[PDB]
RNA sequence: UAACCGUAGGGGAACCUGCGGUUGGAUCA
RNA sequence: GUAAAGCGCACGCAGGCGGUUUGUUAAGUCAGAUGUGAAAUCCCCGGGCUCAACCUGGGAACUGCAUCUGAUACUGGCAAGCUUGAGUCUCGUAGAGGGGGGUAGAAUUCCAGGUGUAGCGGUGAAAUGCGUAGAGAUCUGGAGGAAUACCGGUGGCGAAGGCGGCCCCCUGGACGAAGACUGACGCUCAGGUGCGAAAGCGUGGGGAGCAAACAGGAUUAGAUACCCUGGUAGUCCACGCCGUAAACGAUGUCGACUUGGAGGUUGUGCCCUUGAGGCGUGGCUUCCGGAGCUAACGCGUUAAGUCGACCGCCUGGGGAGUAC
């Protein structure tokens, strides 16, 4: 969004998983297209590309295993006026740990599991199961 | 509104450059006049207020656009306050 | 530029706010499915038919819809399955334990002309009984092979055949039914944005479902 | 609310009201009785009730219940208030302890003993 | 006498009347 | 939304929040470490009173504050940018947007005069009332005030309240399109300022119709009403005040997503533009409705669905939006 582009991210993949969608379109950005690179390995997405030298729009690829969809949740939680810092000892474990938990590290994006086996913290960045 | 004779008038007299109807500088000043020359017709009719509405619309507009000089080159700002006799 | 190429649009702008991520835009009076968003539907409904299919499952095409009915047997009877073209019983797939009752009086009601157990009572009483089976080999002739409830269905208009899916969402059955602008899809499971009449497209999907179906048990 | 709105004006308690004049906290309070009533109760149950008015030793006078199957109460005894309201009667929340101080106690009461007026019968 | 809100005036009492708004009005007005 | 709860609506200071890139910083943050965080409680493991309570060793913890050495993803600061947000310019478009001043035609009432004559008016009936001092009806001339049939619409404009005859003058906003320009200049906003239906208030005007009050007639058991005949404030104007409404979508503003159908209104591109016309592409707006949401009714791309930023508000009924 223009005010929150990273809460907008996971919103416009779970609002396309919802319409049963292939291919979820926005905006890229440092932050968004790193997110975008965990969830990928992660299996929670197909793949991902981007368009544009100047004016570049992500673009990622909906995932699903049978009837139903993969990703059947995906919230945010260290939003603006309410950020989320942890540690290594606080992190959370989305699902009993099923679930990832994207985690941004002076290391760079990871997952609770990621960071965790580093041995440090960061700043939450949302819950996805 | 305003008249071409002086809205693309004005334009060439604060613009850093040509046609740059753009720039602060310019819409900044190109808003004192249509202000300065309503507040005579203001002086008269007066119950007039959906007119004021868009009046005070341009004044505080003018504003957020002096605020914003001070926040991107302070010369510039008390630079064109005094060729526009703003501050008042 | 496939044969996808026959329900664009249908429905006025009666429409229904819920059917708005598949309408690739209004224009000309009624609107348009965006067929981009159902080319997914177009298969993934599909694709679960084709896998319960191999299951030796059930399934059941309700169209009672006349413009569908005469034309839904060949996609269903003949591809040997279930359907119901005509008023659906009240409870055909909840109160199917007193409904079965009927269908036995049909089957035996067959066997009366079946062998010389037609020519039994006067001329006039074969005639009373006879009409039992127009009734009942209609309301029942494409269920009666039904010996028990199945375990998905699938509907044309999701609108007609509204109690149809009602008592379906409640048995635990699953539904691939296909919607249309005025057609409320949140009883759907499986929704395939198409409009809901149109002979053509009709034929084509119906025909293109006991396709999968068919070979669905390879 | 939100967080910035909670941050001004956050969540606020409720001063728990505890219906009793005698509160000073305390299991029971001393009186004095200044009379003995027989009020009728309310719209849904009749018979008369028995109860008394006490100048409670903290001046705050107050109507108190005198339960029992017999009464035994004068216009100057002194009773020991408990508490616990009674419906029947509005206004009289308080009950008049039974078997302590200048007061009597239920008679020929052989179940509930503890409660009212007795202590181990005729055995 | 559709009701209600505002506002005003009036009357034993609910309330009546005027002006504006509302549907939280029945019957095809 | 209807249960208690969106301020009547705007603008906006403080405050909160902030598109995209690179460098830089290292404040937030994260890692390590050093202090300190009294002992005793609590907890874990283990000891002694015959057990337990109890007593007791060591650790764990004390979620904190500080300091030092780092890490630089994200937030923040600084520097230089970028353009899609926001804004400026150009040229068009529609509009009951506002303020001022004109002006027209229909009707009412009244004044005068002509014709003409015993009724008119009113109701369910009636009666009050008006009529032989000539009404009513009719026709001619005149005075005056208020509102603008038809077009008028499920229409349009406005932040809200609200805004309809035609003309001129001063003026605001919205939208489209080729574009050109500025370069995050933005979103929200307690307090604050301003706008606010009608009724009402002050001064001074005006006053046709309508009409609280008031007065007659009728109804009725009564009728301080509904109905009828009258009628004052008021309704109208100026200027100042009052700020409320079921000030209602009973639904705060801003932004991004999410099937469809039929229609309305306005801009633009295009098509033998040969046409009423046909195909798109924007703005605003009706009705139906899918997923989903919902306690249900129902809402449903103009959401009451999925989310994000800021603000207002609710916490049982009565007492009470009352007292102070």
């Amino acid at each position: 969004s223009m005010q929150d582009p990273i809460a907008d991210m996971l919103t416009r993949i779970r609002n396309g998983q919802a319409a049963n969608k292939a291919a979820v379109t926005m905006p890229s950005s440092k932050l968004k297209v790193a997110i975008a690179n965990v969830l990928k390995e992660e299996g929670f997405i197909e793949d991902f590309k981007v368009e544009g030298d100047t004016k570049p729009e992500l673009e990622l690829t909906l995932k699903y295993f049978q009837g139903k969809a993969v990703v059947e949740s995906i919230q945010r939680v260290s939003r603006p006026g309410l950020r989320i810092y942890k540690r290594k000892d606080e992190l959370p474990k989305v699902m009993a740990g099923l679930g990832i938990a994207v985690v941004s590290t002076s290391k760079g994006v990871m997952t609770d599991r990621a960071a965790r086996q580093a041995g440090l913290g960061g700043e939450i960045i949302c819950y996805v199961a | 509104s305003l008249s071409t004779e002086a809205t693309a008038k004005i334009v060439s007299e604060f613009g850093r450059d040509a046609n740059d109807t753009g720039s602060t500088e310019v819409q900044v000043a190109l808003l004192t006049a249509q202000i300065n020359h309503l507040q005579g017709h203001f002086a008269e009719h007066k119950k007039d207020h959906h007119s004021r509405r868009g009046l005070l619309r341009m004044v505080s507009q003018r504003r957020k656009l002096l605020d914003y000089l001070k926040r991107k080159d302070v010369a510039r700002y008390t630079r064109l306050i005094e060729r526009l006799g703003l501050r008042r | 530029m496939l044969k996808a190429g026959v329900h664009f649009g249908h429905q006025t702008r009666y429409w229904n706010p819920k059917m708005k991520p598949f309408i690739f835009g209004a224009r000309n009076k009624v609107h348009i499915i965006n067929l981009e968003k159902t080319v997914p539907m177009f298969n993934e409904a599909l694709a679960e038919l084709n896998k319960i299919a191999s299951r030796k499952g059930k399934i059941l095409f309700v169209g009672t819809k006349r413009a569908a009915s005469e034309a839904v047997k060949d996609a269903a009877l003949s591809c040997d399955q279930f359907f119901v073209n005509h008023r659906w019983l009240g409870g055909m797939l909840t109160n199917w334990k007193t409904v079965r009752q009927s269908i036995k009086r049909l089957k035996d009601l067959e066997t009366q002309s079946q062998d010389g157990t037609f020519d039994k009572l006067t001329k006039k009483e074969a005639l009373m009984r006879t009409r039992e089976l127009e009734k009942l080999e209609n309301s029942l002739g494409g269920i009666k092979d039904m010996g028990g409830l199945p375990d998905a269905l699938f509907v044309i208009d999701a609108d007609h055949e509204h109690i149809a899916i009602k008592e379906a969402n409640n048995l635990g059955i699953p539904v691939f039914a296909i919607v249309d602008t005025n057609s409320d899809p949140d009883g759907v499971d499986f929704v395939i944005p198409g409009n809901d009449d149109a002979i053509r497209a009709v034929t084509l999907y119906l025909g293109a479902v006991a396709a999968t179906v068919r070979e669905g048990r390879s | 609310a939100t967080v910035n709105q909670l941050v001004r004006k956050p969540r606020a308690r409720k001063v728990a009201k505890s219906n009793v004049p005698a509160l000073e906290a305390c299991p029971q309070k001393r009186g004095v009785c200044t009379r003995v009533y027989t009020t009728t109760p309310k719209k849904p149950n009749s018979a008369l009730r028995k109860v008394c008015r006490v100048r409670l030793t903290n001046g705050f006078e107050v109507t108190s219940y005198i339960g029992g199957e017999g009464h035994n109460l004068q216009e100057h005894s002194v009773i020991l208030i408990r508490g616990g309201r009674v419906k029947d009667l509005p206004g009289v929340r308080y009950h008049t302890v039974r078997g302590a101080l200048d007061c009597s106690g239920v008679k020929d009461r052989k179940q509930a003993r503890s409660k009212y007026g007795v202590k181990r019968p005729k055995a």
